[PDB]
């Protein structure tokens, strides 16, 4: 079956390891210019993006970020081993290492490099590696920038590793598997001090798909349905077949001449159907998957069989109009006849079921009780270790209601049946001789169904969700009937390699289901923040539904995906992904502060400004901040399109600051300046209505400038009427930028504990149920 | 006081109502109204004061609900039920008590015992049926 | 000067569904006590499919009053009211597949499209007056010449 | 548009309408489709606009 290859074929979840220190920025050499604009011969190191590539217009910085943001969440990883990025640093007096080999270029490049101060050079050859092999430490140190080493710094801090022992691997087992005594577990390996795992994500559904997402819990409980079925054990050393049908007709007296319904109880009585009603019924129940009942009313054998089954299974397990068909065959055909009650005229929609009915017109107690049994049979919803389960009641876990149904069965066998042909009676009693034959084995099976149904429920991770399903798995009467007629003595538990298996399947679907809950809820809290009200979020949901692995997106409508996005909305963003995006919201700005790409804006004013001094621009006309000037919203005149404001100030000469993540020119040009180019770049603006075409000239006047005779022959401070707003490269302090990153300095991590266990059983024939009696008791 | 009053009503009906012998149908909805208070009242915990000498006590709900499988009720449900009434007994003529004997000069029409102000939550609305004294 | 039909607030926000989407919810919980179990249910998942498109709902509300407010803009003569001798036979199914189909894309008339709309409008009225005027100075013309 | 294969199936799966005994199976969810759709948006607008 390919749902069981989609569900089965989920791994738990990929670790991700870091190789190297995850970095936005580089040290970069430039030029550096005296007061006057003239070079000097010593360089200076600046902070520089290393990939400068961000965008123009501030609604694709806000989504630049929001790709850094996933990029940041893919590269963090679940643990770190810095001596796996150790590298020799070629300066150490110790020889000793630093992380990552970027930092290890970094120095070998300061090292060598002749303007660089004989006190850094001091401190480069002090750099060196400690061990605390006692606390399984280590430290290192590496260059990093303050945001890269804030980045690096949680990842160290935040890893998702916990220590691992035999203890912990023995309590990875489900509790009700471990107090079960049919099951013996065993290890042979000590686990060491450093050995690790990861735990998986086992939060119950945020979403709760089983309320309102009707198509999408149909799935999961299909799914789930596949996999109990793939796991409920196959029944050994059923009756033979020929045997039991021989046994039966010889019961039944087959007559050839006259036309019979007892001939009909034969039909459908194989092993095949017996195993497959056995699978059907218990992984029904594990997935909470709606049935539905497939019968022929002609059949009488197949309305005792219904009895028993709605006997210890509960009736909202079954689809309402085949329940009800159900019950009225049986009270038509075998109850009211029985003691003479006229046929019930049962109505198509009724508020009671016909056994309901029939509870409150039937005055023999034995059949009357069994009656209101049925009526209030139910699952009891019980929170065990965390996990809601439906529980069956106590008497069918014992088997005891078979006897009170055996009890109504002998009533009825008992009456006189006043209404109707001799024959008729022959036929019910023939029926109830059929089943009653089987008392024992009757008891042993609702035992055996009860023990292997609650075992399996151990193994679940994911709430029980008690809901009628979309569409139900059909269940045939005869198929009851040949796991009555059938079912020898031989007892069937779940192996416990089965058993862990369906575990850990149950494991890694609720890990993925989490993680990729976590996952959506912390890009749609992102794009939200980042205000990308453009931002049409479809995607993400289908990106989630895709990577559960279960359902066809092809068939999800875009209406059920965006009410998925709503439920995702509300939910809380995990602690690692919040934290990495209030360092991302911390530090955007900064970060695209240093693209050199890119300006903040452009102020036009309409008077002589001197341009700035520093030391890696000379002369430049940059202004650090927009104080004293009216600001226009560049983003907000993009979206409206309405110009008349910023017309209105560019034909007044009206100063304003353009605000925005704008392109811009680099000139360097002395004549260029003193033509006043800057002044000239936003005539267009008025002419075509657009300013994505906007690109200001930010003037950088040196000792490089062909011109620069200028500025030096007529003590002459170079001004501007237009400045770029624009923030000037933090220097590259190397002590100041040395980090001692910390972390473990050795361990193994593990992924299957389980694989730690080795489980067997006990012999079938003395495993017990709950009530620490033998599960099956026949000769 | 709706509430409380809705307590002690439901544990006066089931104290007449299940009775050895009796219809399930005679007490099928009294037994849902009795179901609903324990799951309403299961994981609260109260305090009955100890102003003057009434004793400090503290009263704690973690019982399961009354079946609802037998055609006619036995010894064994009447036993059952019986225990887990006492208890309920038990505790509303403690809160009882321990709002007759307090007193409020500026809202002495609201509780002034700390049950029953906690039972004034709107948690608790689920008890509240037939008022009819 | 010119009368317009327009609609009650609650549409043109679209506001109004959310109530539609209540009064559905509420008929998705209701017993139908005499009715057949699997035609209950299919009318509740019927209701519930529309009510699970509220969002969708209200946008194509709000789509729907836009379109008219902006295209009645260009209306130039009284929106008059008359229950008319023939229909436009709407298909219910054509409202359901507007209700299960509709996305989020907005579509608002082109500023072309309104214009031409308009003019066609104005070339409408205003011949509509101009053949008026001729046929009222022929008649006067005529009775006043004794053409009897 | 939402496609008009998911959304048809979507409503069939919902609907459970083979399961039921309507006399008219196939005519349930027949003039589905975008092109009914954009006819009921023009008629609607173009209705109340004259």
């Amino acid at each position: 079956e390919s749902i069981l290859k989609k569900l089965e074929d989920i791994k738990p979840e990929q670790v991700k390891k870091q190789t190297k220190l995850f970095r936005i920025f580089e040290p970069r050499q430039l030029p550096v210019y005296r007061a006057n604009g003239e070079k000097e011969l010593r360089n200076r190191w600046y902070w520089k993006l290393k990939r400068d590539t961000l965008p123009d217009g501030d609604y694709d910085v806000r989504e630049y970020f929001l790709n850094l943001y996933d990029q940041v969440l893919t590269e963090m990883p679940d643990y770190l081993l810095l001596k796996d990025m150790a590298v020799e640093n070629k300066n150490s007096r110790d020889a000793g290492k630093v992380v990552d080999s970027e930092t290890a270029a970094i120095c070998d490049a300061i090292f060598q490099d002749e303007e660089t101060e004989g006190v850094v050079r001091r401190f480069i050859a002090e750099m060196r590696q400690r061990v605390q092999a006692d606390r399984n430490v280590v430290n290192y140190p590496s260059i990093l920038h303050p945001i890269d080493h804030a980045f690096n710094e949680y990842f160290l801090q935040h890893q998702l590793v916990e220590p691992l022992n035999n203890d912990i691997i023995f309590n990875y087992i489900p509790e009700r598997i471990r107090n079960d005594v049919n099951y013996i577990l065993n290890m042979d390996r000590n686990l060491p001090s450093t050995a690790r795992y990861i735990r998986p994500n086992l939060l119950q559904d945020r979403l709760n798909l089983h309320d309102n997402f009707e198509s999408l819990w149909d799935t999961i409980t299909t799914s789930n349905y596949i996999l109990a079925r793939s796991v409920v054990p196959d029944l050994k050393e059923l009756v033979s077949t020929e045997a039991q049908i021989q046994k039966m007709s010889q019961d039944l007296q087959l007559e050839a001449l006259t036309i019979q319904s007892e001939t009909q109880f034969l039909t459908g009585i194989n092993s095949q159907a017996a195993n497959d009603c056995f699978k059907t019924l218990i992984a029904a129940m594990l997935s909470q998957r709606t049935m539905s009942l497939d019968f022929v009313t002609t059949n009488y054998m197949s309305l005792i069989s219904g009895m028993w089954l709605l006997t210890v299974v509960p009736n909202d397990m079954f689809i309402r109009e085949s329940l009800v068909a159900c019950q009225l065959a049986i009270i038509n055909t075998i109850i009211y006849p029985a003691f003479g009650m006229q046929r019930m005229h049962y109505r198509n929609g009724d508020p009671q079921t016909p056994f309901q009915i029939a509870e409150q017109q039937i005055q023999n107690f034995q059949v009357a009780n069994w009656l209101h049994f049925v009526n209030n049979n139910q699952f009891r919803q019980v929170v065990i270790d965390g996990v809601l389960n439906q529980v069956l009641n106590d008497n069918i876990r014992n088997g005891h209601v078979v006897n009170q149904l055996m009890e109504a069965l002998m009533q009825l066998s008992r009456q006189q049946f006043p209404t109707m042909p001799v024959d008729y009676k022959r036929s019910i009693q023939r029926g109830i001789l059929l089943l009653s034959n089987r008392l024992g084995q009757l008891v042993d099976l609702t035992r055996l169904l009860a023990y292997n149904y609650e075992t399996l429920m151990a193994c679940i991770t994911m709430n029980m969700q008690h809901v009628q399903t979309l569409t139900t798995e059909k269940l045939q009467l005869t198929s009851v009937t040949s796991l009555c007629m059938l079912i020898g003595n031989a007892t069937v538990i779940p192996s416990p390699q089965t058993l862990f298996h369906y575990y850990n399947v149950n494991v890694n679907f609720h890990s993925n289901y989490n993680e990729r809950i976590n996952d959506a809820v912390a890009i749609i809290t992102a794009a939200n923040r980042l205000n990308l009200y453009q931002k049409k979020m479809k995607s993400i949901v289908e990106d989630f539904l895709k990577r559960l692995q279960i359902f066809d997106i092809s068939r999800v409508p875009d209406d059920q995906m965006y009410r998925l996005r709503d439920r995702l909305r509300l939910l809380p963003v995990e602690i690692r992904r919040l934290d990495i995006f209030n360092l991302i919201l911390m530090n955007m700005e900064q970060i695209e502060r240093a693209s050199d790409k890119i300006a903040q804006g452009v102020i036009i004013a309409y008077r002589d400004m001197q341009l700035e001094r520093d030391e890696m621009y000379g002369y430049v006309n940059i202004a650090r901040n927009l104080d004293g000037f009216q600001q226009i919203n560049l983003e907000e005149l993009m979206r409206t399109g309405d110009y008349a404001q910023i017309t209105n100030m560019l034909l007044n000469n009206q100063p304003v600051a353009l605000v925005g993540a704008l392109p811009f020119i680099t000139d360097s040009s002395v004549i260029s300046l003193v033509a006043k180019l800057d002044a000239t770049v936003f005539a267009q603006i008025v002419k075509l209505r657009k300013v994505d075409t906007l690109k200001p000239i930010l003037y950088k006047i040196n000792s490089d400038s062909n011109d620069f005779y200028l500025v030096a022959n007529y003590d002459w401070v170079p001004t501007s009427t237009t400045k770029v707003y624009k923030q000037i490269p933090q220097q590259f302090d190397f002590r100041a930028s040395m980090h001692m990153l910390t972390s473990n300095l050795t361990f193994t991590v593990y992924s299957d504990l389980l694989a730690f266990v080795s489980a067997d059983t006990v012999e079938p024939i003395n495993a017990v149920a709950f009530d620490n009696m033998r599960i099956m008791n026949e000769l | 006081m709706d509430v409380l009053y809705s307590l002690s009503k439901t544990l006066k009906d089931a104290r007449d109502k299940i009775v050895e012998g009796t219809l399930y149908s005679n007490v099928s909805d009294l037994i849902q109204q009795f179901n609903q208070m324990i799951i309403t009242m299961n994981g609260n915990e109260f305090q009955t004061g100890g102003i003057g000498n009434l004793p400090i006590r503290n009263w704690n709900f973690d019982f399961g609900l009354l079946g609802t499988t037998l055609l006619n009720l036995d010894a064994n449900y009447v036993e059952t039920a019986r225990n887990t009434i006492d208890y309920f007994v038990d505790f509303v003529d403690n809160v009882c008590m321990d709002e007759m004997v307090r007193e409020s000069q500026r809202n002495g029409i609201a509780p002034q015992s700390d049950s029953l102000r906690k039972l004034s939550g709107i948690k608790f609305k689920r008890i509240n049926f037939d008022n009819s004294s």
